[PDB]
């Protein structure tokens, strides 16, 4: 939900004065140290 | 399981850790390690430092 | 022996220099280029007559922060257009072609550094590149697919950073800081097997990626060589050559004098030392020397910038006629050597971004 | 070449493109949601069924796709997601278990060329397919489960078209009644509500020859089951109507635009407004007495559209997509409204908003039904995009 609050500088000045899910980063091959690919990325 | 001794396969009878030693599935969970029954896991660069070690499954 | 400097250049980046490379994949009549390696930049050169050299193209790299280490001149076969791979610290090799003018064939895998590079001598596709973390690792570049690594759990436990293939290409000679000398067979059935194999792969054939192997026990091993740091060594033919920090180069064979290196099993242990082409004033490692096309010429360098030259005629250790050439101008450190695809022209680097070539007085 | 080195430096600026859109997207965007699919699906609609599980914000919606592949078999897949219906509810709004997912697959053949649901049931749908017989299936016979023998049951599919093509609708009034364009230059018809057991393979009822070009798009009428028309690259619409004696001649005919046109739509509220894109950059709407006159032309799009619909409960929304990876929102109570030099500057008063956050191009883009504010979209990435704009702009 956007939070959507009012603009206001006299709390902005003094106030300046990732709900992920899933495999996100690329796996590499341990025992070679080269990267994975999706196809074979369950029998490894 | 408060020892620190794993249930040995000859003697946890009642959990079957003698049973099935072919199988994997077995009613005991402190019986694992003789079985080996490692999870997969997946290596990345960690986040924090360098490589890293990430696990495939919840 | 019949030797004076003619020509030197220096680059004006005042980095350090590295290993040179003279391109011998060339054909009667080419113009004789030779390339060497910096920091980041990479130049290449052709030596001309009157002792005039015009600088060729150069680059630099401007993205890796990083020393380059060693190069290896390089050949396609279906373009007929020549090449030379290249390597750092950062252990990425990079091969460009002065037809392209560019790098397109990016290869990393290697832990910490590349130390070593050398191509085989009959298949131009394949390539050594010795790293930091004591791995051996073999690239299909063709295929782009990686090749069996050696090392592994018997290999050696600490950083190897010389390398040599024989003149058939069908043993490797190895050796690093813990001053060991494992060799590897080429032709041990299994692994042409997967060399032909290793031509032989599409991605899209499936799923399962290639399988490179390892290896992990070499036909030989020894470490009484030398009490210090081996950084040089090379294959005499049937005899191996090699140097360390201590300011003596050794040639030696296997097990007894009689005993073939072929024959060798890898539990043997015995060593036939024949080889005293001492030096001095050269006493810190990370210096290479270089040889002639023909196997008949030897020149090495000096920290204090003079030259140990010997040939590879009858010639041998029981005297060692050594023939001391020197040049005034260049003291500083002489990082390595070069020679052409003849025993005519020889260009001498030195570590301050100096450059002095030699010409032969014949 | 420089255009390889050109494109290669168009690789880094839609990537920085995306950044920048993801760093102003929350305070213009009121959803956001992601997600990568394993296989490229070329076109998506929602099931128009909907259920909201009670004190639950996160609202139960079903969507259709396909599958296409670069050499294994493709499927037709179907996958439930959940959407916050309250966004008071802040694991961000939900439980950290996921809020979407597939659970349909069945062996497809080739590729989904289009595909849609018969509106009088939902269960049964067409599928375009690269094979000249258009498949037909209902996933409420058919497993849920993917079957790996590879065989797939098109029950009930439809002959009549010699080859592949694009443009499906079936009639709005009348049950089993369907429209097809093919790369044959002709339109095809069907009625599934009296198909016997012929064989599962159920030839054109009609034939229609109006398009000299590769027809690509037809629709009925939205009010009318007569009324209907088609659309082809000859950048010439024909209007036709049903039994209207030879299926060549059409009722009505117009040049829509100068270059290619593909895509149709007609106005659920007005029986009169047509809305009609083109590939030249532009997009209009035409109307049913005035065929000679077009009311008014939209062209904001940097590239060719062929993908336009009506929003709903919202008659006055029009919204279109294509290969310029930009989605465009226009205001037809807004056209020619006055503005501030701010906003003339910003873009056409009619012009209710530009959608871009998507790295690759979108290929079909989709709302439902009960949430008239948020659109679905499929990219060539494989990337899902749900997401609602903010109320302010519409107040
Ligand atoms: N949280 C942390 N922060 C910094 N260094 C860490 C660390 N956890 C482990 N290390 C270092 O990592 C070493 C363990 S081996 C793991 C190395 C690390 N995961 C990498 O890939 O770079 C230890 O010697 C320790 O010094």
């Amino acid at each position: 939900r956007p939070k959507r609050t009012k603009a206001s500088m006299s709390e902005f000045l003094e106030s300046e004065d990732t709900y992920s899910s899933g495999h996100n980063r690329l796996y590499f091959h341990s025992d070679t140290c080269l990267p994975l690919r999706p196809q074979e990325m369950e029998v490894d | 399981y408060l020892a620190v001794r794993e249930c040995d396969p000859d003697l946890c009878l009642t959990c079957g850790a003698a049973d099935h030693w072919d199988s994997k599935n077995v009613s005991c969970k402190n019986c694992s390690i003789q079985r080996g029954s490692k999870k997969h896991l997946l290596l990345a660069p960690s986040d924090v430092a360098g490589w890293g070690i990430f696990i495939k499954d919840p | 022996y019949s030797f004076k400097c003619v020509n030197s250049l220096k680059e004006d980046h005042n980095q350090p220099l590295f290993g040179v490379q003279f391109n011998w994949h060339s054909k009667e009549g080419d113009p004789l280029v030779f390339a060497t390696v910096g920091s980041n930049r990479v130049t290449l050169y052709e030596c001309h007559s009157q002792g005039e050299i015009r600088l060729l193209q150069s680059y630099v790299d401007a993205d890796a922060d990083e020393n380059f280490y060693t190069c290896a001149w390089t050949y396609d076969s279906n373009t007929s257009h020549p090449l030379l791979a290249v390597a750092g610290s950062r252990g990425i090799i990079r091969i460009i072609n002065p037809i392209t003018m560019q790098c397109i064939k990016h290869y990393v895998g290697h832990g910490n550094a590349i130390n070593e590079l050398k191509f085989h001598p009959r298949d131009p596709n394949l390539l050594l590149s010795v790293s930091k973390d004591h791995a051996l690792r073999l690239w299909n570049i063709q295929t782009d697919t990686l090749v069996a690594i050696f090392g592994g759990v018997e290999g050696h436990r600490d950083e190897v950073l010389s390398a040599d293939y024989d003149l058939l290409g069908e043993k490797i000679m190895s050796c690093g800081m813990d001053h060991s000398l494992k060799l590897w067979r080429i032709n041990s059935k299994r692994m042409m097997n997967a060399i032909k194999e290793s031509y032989d792969y599409n991605p899209n054939k499936t799923n399962r990626p290639f399988i490179s192997q390892k290896i992990h026990f070499p036909d030989f091993s020894t470490r009484d060589i030398h009490r210090n740091y081996v950084d040089c060594v090379r294959w005499l033919g049937d005899l191996i050559l090699s140097k360390s920090c201590e300011n003596a180069i050794v040639c030696w064979k296997p097990g007894k004098m009689e005993d073939d290196i072929d024959k060798i099993k890898p539990s043997e242990s015995n060593v036939t030392i024949l080889g005293r082409f001492d030096y001095s004033q050269c006493d810190i490692w990370y210096m290479r020397f270089s040889m002639d096309f023909w196997q008949k010429m030897l020149a090495l360098g000096n920290q204090v910038g003079k030259l140990y030259v010997w040939d590879l005629e009858v010639e041998d250790p029981h005297k060692a006629k050594c023939t001391t050439l020197t040049h005034h101008k260049c003291g500083a450190a002489i990082r390595q050597t070069s020679f052409s695809r003849d025993s005519s022209i020889l260009i001498a680097v030195c570590d301050d971004a100096s450059i002095w070539r030699w010409d032969r007085l014949r | 070449k420089e255009a390889a080195f050109d494109d290669a430096v168009e690789e880094r600026v839609i990537n920085e493109e995306y950044k920048i859109w993801k760093k102003n997207t929350p305070f213009l965007y009121d959803l956001v949601m992601t997600h990568a699919l394993e296989w490229p699906s070329l076109t998506a609609q929602w099931l128009p069924d909907v259920t909201r599980p009670e004190g639950k914000d996160f609202s139960i919606h079903r969507l259709v796709l396909g599958t296409h592949t670069s050499d294994e078999q493709n499927h037709l897949v179907i996958a439930s997601v959940q959407l916050p219906n309250d966004d008071a509810q802040f694991g961000g709004f939900g439980s950290v278990s996921g809020k979407i997912e597939i659970e349909i697959k069945i062996n497809h053949e080739g590729e989904v060329n289009r595909a849609r649901y018969m509106p009088q049931n939902p269960c049964i749908i067409a599928t375009k397919t690269p094979s000249s017989d258009v498949l037909v299936f209902d996933y409420t016979k058919h497993p849920s489960k993917p079957d790996p023998s590879g065989e797939c049951n098109p029950d009930l599919r439809l002959r009549g078209h010699q080859k592949e093509g694009y443009g499906l609708s079936w009639n709005p009034n009348l049950s089993g009644h369907l429209l097809s364009a093919s790369d044959d230059h002709t339109i095809c018809l069907w009625d599934i509500s009296a198909v016997p057991k012929e064989g599962k393979v159920v030839d054109a009822k009609t034939i229609f020859t109006g398009h000299t070009a590769v027809v690509e798009d037809v629709s009925w009428h939205l009010l009318h089951e007569s009324l209907f028309g088609s659309v082809a690259d000859d950048q010439k619409l024909m209007i036709w109507d049903t039994r209207s004696n030879n299926t060549s001649k059409p009722s009505h005919s117009v040049d829509a635009h100068t270059a290619e046109v593909n895509c149709l739509s007609f106005n659920p509220y007005s029986e009169f407004i047509l809305a009609t894109g083109s590939a030249d950059k532009t997009v209009a709407l035409w109307d049913l007495r005035n065929l000679k006159l077009k009311l008014h032309s939209f062209e904001s799009h940097k590239d060719e559209i062929f993908q336009v619909q009506w929003s709903p409960h919202n008659e006055t929304i029009l919204a279109s997509s294509g290969t310029d990876r930009r989605l465009n929102v226009w205001d037809l109570s807004k056209i020619g409204e006055e503005q501030s030099p701010e906003d003339a500057e910003d873009g056409p008063p009619e012009l209710l908003f530009i959608h871009g956050g998507h790295t690759a191009k979108i290929s079909d883009f989709s709302w439902n039904p009960n949430e008239p504010w948020v659109i679905c979209s499929v990219s060539e990435d494989n990337i899902m995009q749900v997401w609602q704009m903010a109320e302010n702009i519409y107040n």
